[PDB]
């Protein structure tokens, strides 16, 4: 009709912090209520009054808890410093111009404790492919600066994080994006995003246990590693997997680039060997990602 | 496919003794980032979940007694109980948790005492049980140490396999012995098809295998 | 306060399937992997698999790919583990567990027992003492009952020296069987009557049995 307002639908904060509420609209007096209730019986709005623009001599803003930072023509942004649990509920902006009156409601949800952030990761992380892990917190207020810190197994992750802050009519948040090149060994590790205040102090955090796809990593062993193998002797080689994500399907053995016929187990036994068995040996274990191979063992037969 | 080999499978030691048990991994569990070994030690009591003792191979968890300590790095680890207490009788497991989870075979801890040969008793089936259509013969092995024993049933000198079950008690809290009950079950016709029913007991405390027939 | 709560004991017929639940409390369910661990009777802890409750990605032990299926429900903060074609070797304790950075959290465990049996009371048969040097052994054979909780006492609890009730065994018929024996002085044979008191509450079976020497 005669009023248009724009602001986030819900604003989030916690006890002891501040809330900064962007607001635009399109005035004789402004009054901020908490949970305004119209009484039809007395024809008035009842409830606690958080701000009155009419009280003359009203002290400068930062000497008040509830501060109206707006104008007479476009701006209705608000500031609560400090914000309290009892402020949780509905903020009623009662505006009066010369003919019409309006009550605009903005939701302020105050938690007793700092709420946690939320990590957004790609559905597909694989080794040596760069991905941006994202940490999102739905809070920002100029009077209460904060920071987001990435941890790896409780240890301040070494990479650089990038922090950005949005305080608009559409959304209010602080976001951190950290780029890093995951390896096979991040799979199964715990990544944490800690929300802190200025000092390195804990407020809340979000946590993930990384799922990193990788081709199989292999460790090859040989029995006569320390010693001599002449003709006839026995030699045992084993193929160990360190990790594989997803699970492996088969195992194979290769000698000087050619795959050994009917040698698809994790143990290679050469018994009654000849000098022709000399050469370079490896194993191959296959993933749904692809195959991995271990190091080569060069068996030299002595005679 | 990361296997963990724990040794020994069972320890017997005195009250007040210092006890160690080893866990060797076929591959390294040392993580490259935080230079931590992703191996843990558990204590498990019967019917209960394992209780964590050591994490990252060397850190004792909260409220765990100081007699328990974990050491080692890479592929070799040792759990040490500085002064064995009666409440520490349990089975202990090692556990690697880098990506997936694998566990050691376990180390059963018991109290060591003087070797005691078992008293061997045999019970023939009752006439009451024969009226039901089944015959169970019970071999009883009472108060022996160590726990390792072998019970072989023989029916007309024919060794039995797959028709018997045994059960072993916990180490008794007063004489630190074990007891074993073995039940051989045959149909009535098969029972009446033979004459001599015996259990042969082989045990460290017996110079020769004992047979009750 | 951070605790894993598993479902109750399960008795399934062979060939059937079973689905065990694991409810998570006091933490963000999607933040940590949820594992399942098996412990067969008399054996050690064997890893089954895990699920990432955030993207439902699962990995398994090689030996359980044909057996276990781990799923999760974030709306109920509950993870599940389903076993497919049940055989005798599936009778075991099953734990759900998760790791934090500094510690582990384990569920209380759930028993899966595979048998075709129904609540049945036991038969109590005497283990008669005979001549076959001052000590003799007698007892009671508590046979063919289901499920397991039976209690055996001697002389209404007035006889506790020489007594050993053995752990029950699960026979191939799916019924349990248990032996409870007493070591007594051989001169008491014939005198000071011995009576075993057998109680199986699931079937409301109470059997007193005098063990007389032949
Ligand atoms: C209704 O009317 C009120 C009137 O106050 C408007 O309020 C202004 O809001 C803006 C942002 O919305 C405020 O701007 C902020 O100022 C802070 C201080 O500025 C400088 O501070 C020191 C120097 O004193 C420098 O070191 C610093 O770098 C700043 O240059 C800053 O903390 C803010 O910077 C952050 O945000 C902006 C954009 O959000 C980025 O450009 C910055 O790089 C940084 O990320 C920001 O500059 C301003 O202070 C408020 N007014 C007053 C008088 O203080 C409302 O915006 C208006 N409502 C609407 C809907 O328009
Ligand atoms: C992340 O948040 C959790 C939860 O608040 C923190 O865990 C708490 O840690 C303190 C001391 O470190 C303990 O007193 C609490 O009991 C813990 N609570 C829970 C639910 O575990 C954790 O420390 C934070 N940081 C990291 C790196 O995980």
């Amino acid at each position: 009709s005669k009023w248009v307002f724009e602001h986030p639908e819900t604003l989030y904060a916690w006890e002891g912090a501040c809330v900064w509420i962007p607001c635009t609209y399109r005035l004789e007096s402004f009054i901020l209520f908490h949970n305004p209730e119209y009484n039809k019986q007395t024809s008035k709005f009842d409830g606690t009054r958080l701000y009155e623009s009419t009280k003359d001599g009203k002290v400068p803003s930062e000497q008040k808890r509830v501060q109206f930072l707006g104008d007479k023509n476009k701006n209705c942004t608000l500031s609560i410093h400090p914000v309290h649990l009892q402020d949780s509920g509905q903020l009623g902006l009662r505006m009066e111009s010369k003919t019409e009156k309006w009550m605009e409601r903005i939701h302020l949800q105050v938690s007793e404790r700092p709420f946690p952030p939320h990590i957004q990761l790609p559905p597909e992380i694989q080794e040596s492919q760069e991905v941006t892990l994202t940490c999102l917190l739905q809070f920002s207020c100029y009077g209460y600066p904060i920071q987001l810190q990435w941890l790896l197994e409780g240890v301040p992750m070494r990479q650089a994080a990038v922090t950005s802050t949005s305080l608009t009519i559409k959304s209010v948040f602080t976001r951190s994006e950290l780029k890093f090149s995951p390896q096979w060994s991040h799979h199964g590790k715990i990544v944490t995003c800690q929300l802190q205040d200025a000092d390195g102090k804990f407020l809340s955090n979000d946590t993930v246990q990384l799922n990193v796809k990788h081709t199989p990593k292999l460790e090859i062993k040989v029995t006569p590693s320390d010693a001599i193998v002449r003709e006839g002797d026995s030699v045992t080689m084993t193929c160990e997997v360190s990790s594989s994500n997803p699970e492996y399907t088969t195992v194979s053995w290769l000698k000087d680039g050619t795959s050994l016929k009917k040698q698809n187990t994790f143990t290679l036994n050469l018994r009654e060997v000849t000098k022709d068995q000399s050469g370079k040996y490896c194993c191959q274990v296959s993933n749904d990602v692809g195959p991995g191979r271990s190091e080569e063992v060069f068996l030299q037969v002595q005679y | 496919d990361i296997q963990l080999t724990q040794s020994p499978s069972s320890l017997s030691a005195s009250v007040g003794d210092r006890v160690t048990m080893s866990c060797k991994s076929s591959q390294s569990v040392l993580y490259s980032a935080n230079h931590k070994n992703y191996l843990a030690w558990y204590q498990q009591k019967p019917g209960k979940a394992p209780k964590l003792l050591i994490y990252w191979a060397s850190t004792r968890e909260s409220g765990v007694p100081s007699r328990f300590s974990g050491s080692g790095s890479g592929t070799d680890f040792t759990l040490t109980i500085s002064s064995l207490q009666p409440e520490d009788i349990a089975t202990y497991y090692c556990h690697q948790y880098l990506s997936s989870w694998t566990f050691g075979g376990g180390t059963k801890l018991e109290i060591k005492r003087t070797v005691a040969a078992p008293s061997v008793f045999i019970f023939p089936p009752s006439d009451e049980q024969l009226k039901s259509g089944t015959a169970s013969v019970v071999c009883l092995l009472n108060n022996f140490y160590p726990r390792e024993a072998k019970v072989q049933w023989k029916v007309d000198n024919a060794l039995q396999s797959g028709n018997s079950q045994e059960s072993v008690t916990e180490q008794d809290s007063k004489d630190s012995t074990y007891s074993l009950s073995s039940t051989l079950t045959l149909s009535k016709a098969d029972y009446e098809k033979h004459k001599v029913y015996a259990c042969e007991v082989t045990h460290q405390g017996l110079s020769s295998p004992v047979t009750k027939s | 306060q951070v605790q894993l709560v598993q479902s109750g004991a399960e008795v399934k017929k062979p060939g059937s399937s079973v689905k065990v639940s694991c409810k998570a409390s006091g933490y963000t369910f999607t933040s940590y992997w949820l594992h399942w661990v098996r412990q067969a009777p008399g054996q050690g802890l064997e890893w089954i698999g895990y699920i990432n409750p955030r993207n439902d990605y699962t990995e398994y032990n090689q030996n359980f790919k044909d057996k276990a299926t781990i799923t999760a429900d974030e709306s109920t903060n509950t993870a599940y583990m389903e076993l497919s074609s049940l055989r005798s070797e599936d009778t075991a304790f099953y734990f759900c567990a998760r790791r934090d950075i500094t510690t582990f959290y384990w569920g209380q465990g759930t028993t899966v027992t595979v048998s075709s049996a129904s609540t049945k009371g036991p038969s109590v048969f005497p283990l008669a003492p005979s001549s076959k040097g001052g000590t003799a052994a007698l007892g009671c054979l508590v046979k063919d009952y289901f499920p397991e909780p039976v209690t055996v006492s001697w002389n209404s609890g007035a006889l506790t020296s020489g007594v050993h009730t053995f752990p029950a065994v699960l026979q191939s018929s799916g019924l349990y069987s248990l032996s409870s024996v007493v070591t007594v002085p051989s001169s008491s044979l014939g005198t000071q009557t011995y009576i075993c008191n057998v109680n199986h509450k699931p079937s409301n079976t109470k059997v007193d049995k005098r063990v007389e020497p032949k």
